[PDB]
């Protein structure tokens, strides 16, 4: 079967306009295993994201965290897009503080 | 655990069809083909994990393959080469590791089989001197004239084959060396006790069975046609 | 050629014992099987070694393995005529039928017969359906002689063969020698180097 | 606190001829190992994860994967074959494999495969088995693994007692950072529900009214947040905590 991912973005440490820090993906619950990830700044592709090794959860779901360095400001945008089997458009899931 | 092969020796032309057949009443899934070659291990061509199932092997180019059903399982060459003169094993297996196999297929791909011809035999009767001198008799068996080197020859006393003071010789001489596709001549040779071969109601027999044409193959030539057969010569003893 | 034999050939007097080597570089490997294969015919499975160092026995056969040094050797002890054979060394990979066979390329073994009582001699052997045609039977020589091929390409000479009568425990080499040329048995053997004693009757 | 050690093997067939293993090795909620199909051995993630064994001992340990690797890659690939045309790629095979540690000298190993997302096959006793729910073609695959005994000995000494040894070295070594305790930050938020926002903090149990999953952060730490669906004017967010020691949020 295919099972949807479940996208995530959050902050690491409280966030405060112009003052650098870590923004997480958090993709979750898809199958197949395969999947391509990016976060974006202002819908532009960060270049070194960081992604953790992929593993799964007790109850078989797929997950990686993918995550890079960030300065929120008042009028930059991130977002954070996944393309999968499971869906025929790319979801993106911008971040909200 | 048996496996047989139907044929056990082949004689075909370039480009003609050869079908190698495998049965087994083991009921096992699985099912294997090789070919031996001088120099070579056995290398594995096709094989099957039940009916409808074929898989290419290490070497399964120039053979298809197919598993009708459980118990057969044929080698197929549509447009047979040279290359593929071999000795083909089948063999078969269950969910172990031992595989169980046959007694072997000789192939032989010709270019043309217009010099196939059968073998004349002869019967030679053993010699008073040896029989006054051994108190034993040699009789000796004589096939020749005859092309491919593919004969099996056996002796046959009272309608029961011989296998004790038999020996046969290992490669088969050719008549004429010089010439290329040279027919061929085997001897063969039978010792038995004096008072055996002395005995008027026992009745030797040497046969050869020689391996040539289908009925299905073609023939134009005058010589007639040199099919598949068996030769043999006989004698009975005396005192 | 993951599996390797070793010597390629060897010739034994019967009564001799032989060793024979079988390497390889398989991987995994879960068995070592040694088949014989007679002249002619197929493949007959003499042991089967299975652990790390194992060791098994079949009759005069006997085998070790050592999966350490992926290395195997089969012993065969008094020999006797009928291990005139092709030793064949096959390596499987698995458990189970999901495994491969690794087949080495065999190693040839020729036993020579012990001949106890010599008698070398010459006879004429008739056709029994044309009495005309006739061979030549030079027979009971031991092993010491050789049988060279026909001077003349007209006449023809099999090499040596010999036969087991197994009831009486008697066994004996024999050459046959035919032709249709100037052909006597007494001048049949001439291009061989026959023993001094040897037997041509009347 | 009885801590579960896991091997978690995740490969695919795309096609007859294309494939990938990649795993990952936890202790409770922190890596200790990666392998990924590119590598040829096992690599560490943490400076304890080889325990106590010494070199020698996972050198060993290692070539028995290496092999198992490879030799699983081509099983799988003729399990296909001998139950097509009833099998067909893509293919997801996936294991968990460990030991879970309990007070005093107690174990309890496991071995747990799925095929195409849904568990369907594990290790118990001496052989192969199949779960209910697991479809019947797979008692041929099984009937055939457990013909291989060599195999079964092999998981036998690993489930029964290497994996219990190998995790009690592991919880020496570890313990540093096993027991290690950092603490959690929280900040304020609303959107149109209010959000209290705990990171940070380690280890997992935590009392941050509706909570939401376990978010990990990229330094082995979690992420939590509890939401509150006006009537602001009398509320604040309190969470408890080891690592605070007394003094709460
Ligand atoms: C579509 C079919 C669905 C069926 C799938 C369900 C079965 C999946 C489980 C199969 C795993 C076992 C496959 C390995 C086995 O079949 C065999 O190929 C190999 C090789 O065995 C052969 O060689 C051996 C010597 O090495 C013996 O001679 C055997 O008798 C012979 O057959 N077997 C092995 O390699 C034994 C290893 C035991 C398996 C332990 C699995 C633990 C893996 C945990 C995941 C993990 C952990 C840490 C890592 F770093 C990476 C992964
Ligand atoms: C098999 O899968 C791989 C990657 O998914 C692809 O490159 C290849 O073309 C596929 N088909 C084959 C090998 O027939
Ligand atoms: C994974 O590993 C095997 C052996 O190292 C290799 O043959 C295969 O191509 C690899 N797969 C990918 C997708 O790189
Ligand atoms: C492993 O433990 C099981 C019980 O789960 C037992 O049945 C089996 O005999 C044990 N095997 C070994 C080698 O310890």
């Amino acid at each position: 079967i295919q099972k949807t991912p479940q996208i995530q973005v959050y902050s690491r440490h409280p966030p405060e306009n112009g003052k650098p820090n870590i923004l997480n993906c958090y993709v979750t619950q898809f199958h197949p295993p395969h999947i391509e990830i990016q976060m974006l700044k202002n819908g532009k592709k960060i270049p070194k994201v960081e992604m953790s090794d992929m593993s799964f959860s007790k109850d078989w779901s797929f997950y990686i965290l993918a995550h890079t360095e960030f300065t929120p400001t008042e009028t930059d945008t991130y977002a954070c897009r996944v393309k999968h089997a499971s869906m025929a458009e790319p979801k993106t899931v911008y971040w909200d503080r | 655990a048996a496996v047989t092969q139907s044929p056990r020796n082949k004689v075909a032309v370039t480009g003609g069809k050869v079908t190698l057949s495998c049965n087994q009443t083991n009921n096992h899934n699985n099912m294997y083909w090789y070919r031996q070659d001088t120099g070579h291990g056995l290398r594995l061509i096709h094989y099957s994990y039940g009916a409808g199932s074929t898989e290419k092997g290490d070497i399964p180019d120039g053979y298809k393959a197919s598993r009708p059903s459980q118990e057969n399982f044929s080698l197929i060459l549509e447009l047979a080469t040279p290359s593929q003169t071999s000795v083909y094993f089948c063999a078969s297996g269950d969910e172990g590791y031992t595989q169980y196999f046959g007694p072997g297929t000789r192939l032989l791909v010709l270019e043309d089989l217009r010099n196939v011809t059968p073998p004349k035999v002869s019967l030679f009767e053993p010699s008073k001197a040896e029989i006054s001198h051994t108190q034993k008799a040699t009789l000796v068996c004589l096939a020749t004239g005859f092309y491919p080197d593919h004969v099996e020859l056996s002796w046959w006393v009272n309608g029961k084959e011989v296998h004790s003071g038999v020996c046969t010789d290992p490669q088969p001489l050719k008549e004429q060396p010089a010439l290329n596709d040279s027919r061929y001549s085997l001897s063969s040779r039978l010792r038995v006790s004096a008072t055996f071969w002395q005995n008027p109601r026992n009745h030797f027999r040497c046969q050869v069975q020689f391996y040539g044409l289908s009925e299905n193959d073609e023939w134009t030539q005058d010589r007639a046609k040199p099919v598949t057969q068996i030769v043999s010569a006989e004698a009975w003893g005396r005192a | 050629t993951q599996v390797e034999q070793s010597p390629q050939s060897l010739v034994v007097r019967q009564g001799e014992n032989c060793v024979l080597q079988c390497n390889y570089s398989v991987t995994p490997d879960n068995h070592l099987r040694w088949f014989k294969q007679d002249t002619g015919k197929g493949l007959v499975s003499l042991t089967v070694l299975v652990d790390q160092k194992d060791k098994t026995s079949n009759g005069r056969y006997s085998a070790t393995l050592d999966k350490d040094a992926k290395h195997s050797t089969l012993h065969i002890t008094a020999t006797l005529l009928d291990d005139t054979a092709t030793y064949i060394c096959v390596v499987g990979d698995r458990g189970s039928a999901l495994g491969r066979l690794h087949f080495g390329a065999g190693t040839q073994l020729i036993v020579i017969p012990d001949i106890q009582n010599p008698d070398p001699a010459v006879y004429q052997l008739r056709d029994s359906k044309s009495s005309d045609k006739s061979v030549c039977l030079f027979t009971d020589f031991d092993s010491q002689t050789n049988v060279s091929q026909s001077k003349d390409s007209d006449v023809y000479i099999t090499d040596k063969c010999v036969l087991d009568m197994r009831s009486m425990d008697f066994k004996s080499n024999s050459a046959v020698a035919w032709s249709n040329k100037d052909f006597a048995c007494a001048n049949a053997f001439n291009n061989s180097i026959i023993p001094e004693d040897t037997f041509f009757p009347s | 606190k009885n801590y579960t050690f896991r091997c978690l093997q995740m490969s695919s067939f795309a096609n007859r001829s294309w494939s990938r293993t990649d795993s990952v090795v936890w202790l409770g909620d922190l890596q200790t190992h990666r392998w990924s199909n590119d590598s040829a051995t096992i690599s560490f993630t943490k400076p304890w994860s080889q325990g106590k064994l010494s070199n020698q001992q996972w050198e060993k340990l290692q070539h028995m994967f290496q092999v198992y690797r490879v030799s699983f890659t081509r099983d799988i690939q003729e399990l296909v074959k001998m139950m097509s045309p009833k099998e067909d790629y893509p293919i997801e095979i996936q294991l968990s494999a460990g030991c879970e540690m309990y007070p005093g000298n107690a174990s309890e190993s496991f071995l747990h495969v799925a095929f195409q997302g849904k568990y369907v096959v594990r290790f118990w006793g001496t052989s192969w088995q199949t779960v209910p729910g697991a479809p019947s073609w797979l008692d041929l695959p099984i009937k055939v693994l457990n013909a291989d005994q060599g195999t079964s000995a092999t998981v036998q000494m690993l489930l029964n007692d290497t994996c219990p040894l190998f995790v009690r070295g592991l919880l020496e070594a570890g313990k540093s950072d096993l027991e290690k305790q950092e603490k959690p930050v929280a900040w304020l938020s609303s959107v149109p529900q209010l959000v209290c926002h705990v990171s940070g903090f380690y280890p997992k149990p935590v009392w941050v009214t509706h909570r939401g999953d376990f978010l990990p952060n990229a330094d082995e730490t979690w992420y939590l947040q509890a939401t509150l669906d006006g009537e602001e004017a009398g509320l604040a967010c309190r969470v408890k905590h080891s690592s605070l020691g007394g003094q709460d949020i």
